[PDB]
């Protein structure tokens, strides 16, 4: 699916991500923008053998289990099937415990360069909410 | 730290009656509270995740809702192995904090 | 399948340090995010804190920086180290996994000049 920018805010509002360790809401729906430009089905595999999945782009290494990745600890347990469906419903909890490490929203790697330092509020500015 | 306050302290009923368990945040948490059991010498028992979000392994009479502050656990027909302690924690924000408790006792 | 063993001493005096290990069976530990709970004897829960997979940890304010959490992961065990308890300190503890699905048995650890 792709979400309209308030149409995903309001659903991460509801998942409870305002707020949720020290991270405004906006932080979350930047992250998604250029992480995977708001696609829900989004995949890209990567060069050591993982694959980013979702909304969110969930690696296969640490974070979900694909079957097809060497090291995977899949610390969400999870299958990263579930993270590709248009309820945002898994992605948001394994997103929860990936920020729940001291790392915190820099695992996401487009997050870190787009939107860390930026007015990350703006995203959900212009929004019923 | 976000205090969360449960009530009634405690419950007394008959199995085959329904309940439904209160737990209030101090502040904002969105969805982040769960509910765990504890029964006599026996470690707590995970319910329900996220205010809403069912688990597995765990009888369906269970289900909670809410959202923000305002939190319930309900218990659809209390049955026996039921009765014990009801506590809920939220995981919005660091340190994470529990309630504290709600005893479930037949009448 | 995983299951969560905590052991160490039932008695300790005031101003030592009780060290408690957390056993776990059926995956590494390497595979999750850990913790210590504690409740107190009147039904008081007190979350104290959890290791990450990055080895960053979290400790609950309340302890006054006087816990280490550490993780050893040739013996597949986890540990708590709290430093100069006092009779407040006595109370059950558990091990845990972070998503709270899976518990050790708990021990009770009593604190007393004895």
């Amino acid at each position: 699916k792709v979400f309209g920018r308030c149409e995903l805010a309001a659903a991460m509002k509801r998942h409870g991500l305002d707020n949720y360790r020290g991270y405004s809401l906006g932080n979350w729906v930047c992250a998604a923008k250029f992480e995977s430009n708001f696609n829900t089905q989004a995949t890209n595999r990567n060069t050591d053998g993982s694959t980013d999945y979702g909304i969110l782009q969930i690696n296969s290494r640490w974070w979900c289990n694909d079957g097809r990745t060497p090291g995977s600890r899949n610390l969400c347990n999870i299958p990263c099937s579930a993270l590709l469906s248009s309820d945002i419903t898994a992605s948001v909890n394994c997103a929860k415990k990936i920020v729940s490490d001291g790392n915190g929203m820099n695992a996401w790697v487009a997050w870190r360069n787009r939107c860390k330092g930026t007015d990350v509020q703006a995203w959900i500015r212009g929004c019923r909410l | 730290d976000i205090v969360l306050t449960q009530s009634p302290a405690t419950l007394s009923v008959t199995p085959g009656n329904s309940v439904s368990l209160s737990c209030r945040a101090s502040q904002s948490i969105g969805n982040n509270l769960h509910w765990y059991q504890q029964k006599s010498h026996e470690s707590p028992r995970l319910l329900i995740k996220y205010a809403s979000q069912s688990i597995s392994g765990i009888p369906s009479r269970f289900s909670g809702s809410g959202s923000g502050t305002d939190f319930t656990l309900s218990i659809n027909s209390v049955e026996t192995e039921d009765f014990g302690m009801y506590f809920c924690q939220q995981s919005n924000s660091w340190p994470y904090t529990f309630g504290g408790g709600t005893k479930l006792e037949i009448k | 399948d995983v299951q969560l063993q905590e052991s160490g001493p039932s008695l300790v005096k005031p101003s030592q340090t009780l060290s408690l290990t957390c056993s776990v069976t059926g995956d590494s530990i390497t595979s999750d995010y850990w913790s210590w709970i504690r409740k107190f004897p009147g039904n008081r829960l007190e979350y104290m804190g959890y290791v990450s997979y990055s080895g960053s940890t979290y400790y609950n304010p309340s302890l006054k920086s006087r816990i280490s959490i550490t993780r050893d992961t040739s013996k597949n065990q986890y540990y708590l180290d709290l430093n100069s308890v006092t009779t407040e300190d006595t109370a059950t503890y558990y091990c845990a996994n972070w998503d709270g699905d899976y518990w050790g048995q708990g021990t009770l650890v009593t604190v007393s000049a004895a």
